[PDB]
RNA sequence: CCGGGCACUCUAACGGGACUGCCCGCGAAAGCGGGAGGAAGGAGGGGACGACGUCUGGUCAGCAUGGCCCUUACGGCCUGGGCGACACACGUGCUACAAUGCCCACUACAAAGCGAUGCCACCCGGCAACGGGGAGCUAAUCGCAAAAAGGUGGGCCCAGUUCGGAUUGGGGUCUGCAACCCGACCCCAUGAAGCCGGAAUCGCUAGUAAUCGCGGAUCAGCCAUGCCGCGGUGAAUACG
């Protein structure tokens, strides 16, 4: 019935349903043109659809839970790129050499006690 | 709603003012506020080190005891 | 309801699976070790006695929090339960 | 005024914004951590020597 | 902005409501 | 003169010309606009004296305002230095009332530094 | 880099032309990371570049970072007690930044009123021969060659 | 939301995994370049850990401690003041000088924590601070709680301005015995400098800088723009 696939990126979480047909996209109870208006990352996790010609075989259901607008895109990345290897397990050639799997762990730095945020030293004399 | 002067100067004060308009109380209560039987008196209130007085009048009722004995001395700069 | 409260959790992780373990032979039907999102209370610390804000250090205080449930309650449950092996520092918590 | 400072601590007095958190083994005035009841360099010492019970030091 | 209490973002920066910024 | 304590503020809206005057800032200003039947929009020139002798019947009316209330918060100092008062004391000295420290910035009540 | 090359980053395509150089314009264009906002800049003035002399967005763009992109520029260097500005060739990746962040000076710098309006019309300038960036490019170029006095004085 | 279910998400314990281990290139070896598979390769990102020592570095004012000195006072309590003074001088910073902006409505998407004479749901009264009433939580199940930016679509139109929030006047609240000296929070009005800064100088290499909001501690309350954290949007460049 669905193809699923686990999401994130940055302390984001996007749980994703590719089950199949047309092509219409709802996350968290909404299109995905109404919930990412304004947003020009937001097209998108739609790309991995891109990667496998798929645009016109998979509507989308997804959940989708922390970070923020455009870290949520980018776990939904993972989360199509891997529904998408699961349906078609030879379908991650042209999906990893294209770099649409993987998991980035690009996550914001503990702040250091004496600079002032991580990094950005004080200034001195 | 609510008004604060100390009770122990306001005692005095409708004890004095009642009995025989004197003036001259001396006093460390700067935190009380000037209620209007005061009216007409010298209070000497303390500054710390000294008991400026104060000739109470109309033109400050609703004004507190320390802005009028000032604590530091200041004269200039150079 | 068996709210496990402690600070050590090798010590804590021994006698939820104890408390698991032993009404399950005694009873019905245990409720396996679930666990709460650790309370954390943090002290950081200027090390040195005087002056020298450019130095600290970082302490923890890690309070791990620990349900488990009785399903089928039964009596010899909670007098197998009534005496429980300890350790010395391991909070308690009963209900139903 | 140090020592019959930290007794005038252990005795409340005239009223309630007069209190203060003082200290125990140091008689210290200053970062005191009420939760502990330990003033800041009261607290490491001990927290080095583990008299603190389960209280680690950090790393994340 | 931050700075002038009398609009939205004065009370954000400062952590309090009334009229500019209500609850 | 134009409105109230004779100032003249056009070619912008009604309101916000509102706020050019003394004794109406933001708020007294759209409170004004309520009391008449103005709508804050018009242009000013985009007004008809009707609703701008409207507009001064009730603004001249109500609150002081130009002239005055210069006076009126002087006479607030006038008293607060003939007073005791501290408060008129450093008004007596040119320096901060609200309990600022004085051994550094405190320029606007000073000026420039010398 | 004492020691290593200094790793170059690829750039994202662009989404709506999937252009690596259009990343790299709309980069130059943000401030304060609020790239959303860097980004309709372009295709508010893209949508300039289309109403105002009707043609295509996508090559004017890439026209414009050819026409202020500098192949000859002086960087001043340290001989006997001499402070000699030496004529040197401006490599490619040198001009891809060089040529873009002219391009959002020169435009920040004019006197229209909303942000890409200058955006669109400082790219459709350059092209054309006449812009801010533009003379800026030519500014070095001439500055150089003013300067092949110092070219053995080149690394 | 009920049933109902652990597959998820999440939680939090124990495990797995990367080893230049596999190939290609070169090298006497070690080792470097490049390849594949891989979630991640070549310390994968950060933390914690910082050698014999140096600076007669710093703290007798956290604490202890040799000695000197004071023992109706250099002890101690107390009321009030000072630690907040202001002709000036320098450091760290905050908010700015606007339109990639401010303003107003409305609409979304975090994380870390803290919550009993506490966090206060929700009504009622107040332009409000707040003030009543009042529900629930020993807290992944109640509460702080709003994130903000952003997105929508309207206001402003280059104005020392709907830029900027200093200053002062007045009326108010809350904490507290007590806000003259010296508190924050609120309402009205006053709306100064400042149109991006001389000579000089500081920070930072990727999720870093920039920008944005949230907590916590100490704390009755508070002069936090500080500090310790948390995450949101997210770059520039590196010949040498």
């Amino acid at each position: 019935e669905q193809y699923y696939g686990t999401g994130r990126r940055k302390e984001a979480v996007a749980r994703v349903f590719l089950r199949p047909g047309n092509g219409k996209v709802t996350v968290n109870g909404q299109d995905f043109n109404e919930y990412f208006q304004g947003l020009v990352r937001a097209v998108a996790a739609l790309e991995p659809l891109r990667a496998v010609d798929a645009l016109g075989r998979f509507d989308a259901y997804i959940t989708v839970r922390g970070g923020g607008k455009s870290g949520q895109i980018d776990a939904i990345k993972l989360g199509i790129a891997r529904a998408l290897v699961q349906y078609n397990p030879d379908y991650r050639a042209k999906l990893k050499p294209l770099g649409f799997l993987t998991r980035d762990a690009r996550v914001v730095e503990r702040k250091k006690y004496g600079k002032h945020k991580a990094r950005r030293a004080p200034q001195y004399s | 709603k609510g008004v604060f002067v100390d009770d122990h100067l306001l005692e005095k004060v409708l004890e004095l003012n009642a009995k025989g308009e004197k003036r001259l109380i001396k006093t460390w209560s700067r935190r009380s506020t000037i209620v209007p039987e005061m009216v007409g008196h010298t209070i000497a209130v303390y500054n710390g080190k000294q008991h400026v007085p104060v000739y109470i009048t109309e033109n400050m009722v609703g004004h507190k005891l320390g802005e009028f004995a000032p604590t530091r001395t200041y004269r200039g700069h150079g | 309801r068996i709210k496990l409260r402690g600070f050590d959790h090798k010590t804590l992780d021994a006698s939820a699976q104890k408390i698991v373990e032993a009404a399950r032979r005694s009873g019905a039907q245990v409720s396996g070790p679930i666990p709460l999102p650790t309370r954390v209370r943090r002290f950081t610390v200027i090390r040195g006695p005087f002056k020298h804000k450019d130095s600290r250090e970082h302490f923890e205080l890690r309070t791990h929090n620990r349900l488990v449930d009785i399903l089928n309650p039964n009596r010899k449950t909670i007098e197998q339960l009534m005496t429980l092996d300890l350790p010395t520092g391991v909070e308690i918590e009963i209900k139903t | 005024a140090r020592k019959a400072l930290i007794e005038k601590a252990k005795r409340t007095p005239k009223f309630k914004v007069r209190a203060y958190t003082r200290c125990v083994r140091c008689g210290r005035a200053r970062s005191v951590y009420r939760f502990f009841g330990l003033c800041r360099i009261c607290l490491r010492e001990l927290a080095h020597k583990g008299q603190l019970p389960g209280v680690r030091k950090a790393s994340w | 902005g931050k700075g002038d209490r009398r609009t939205r973002r004065g009370k954000i920066w400062r952590g309090t409501y009334g009229k500019y910024r209500p609850r | 003169a134009r409105i109230a304590g004779v100032e003249i503020p056009r070619n912008k809206r009604v309101d916000v010309a509102l706020t050019y005057i003394y004794g109406i800032g933001k708020a007294r200003a759209k409170e004004a606009l309520e009391k008449t039947g103005i709508n804050p929009a018009t242009r000013v020139k985009d007004l008809t004296e009707a609703e701008v002798v409207r507009l001064r019947e009730y603004v001249e009316n109500t609150w002081k305002l130009e002239g005055e209330l210069r006076a009126e918060v002087a006479a607030n100092i006038k008293r607060l230095m003939d007073i005791g008062c501290y408060r008129g004391l450093r008004h007596r000295r040119g320096l901060p009332v609200r309990g600022q420290r004085t051994r550094t910035n405190a320029r606007t009540r000073k000026g420039p530094r010398k | 880099a004492r020691r290593r090359r200094a790793e170059v980053r690829q750039l994202q395509p662009d989404l709506v032309y999937g252009d690596v150089l259009v990343t790299a314009f709309i980069n130059k264009i943000m401030r304060d990371g609020k790239k959303n906002l860097a980004a309709r800049i372009f295709y508010d003035a893209c949508k300039i570049i289309q109403e105002k002399t009707g043609q295509e967005p996508l090559k004017v763009f890439k026209q414009a970072v050819e026409n202020v992109k500098p192949r000859m520029e002086v960087r001043s260097r340290r001989v006997g007690g001499a402070n000699y500005q030496v004529p040197m060739e401006v490599s490619p990746r040198r001009q891809q930044s060089l040529a873009l962040r002219w391009l959002v000076q020169a435009a920040n710098q004019r006197p229209e009123r909303r942000a890409a309006v200058r955006i669109a019309h400082e790219l459709m300038d350059a092209a054309e021969g006449k812009g801010g960036a533009v003379k800026k490019k030519e500014d070095v170029e001439r500055m150089a060659e003013a300067n092949r006095a110092y070219a053995h004085y080149r690394w």
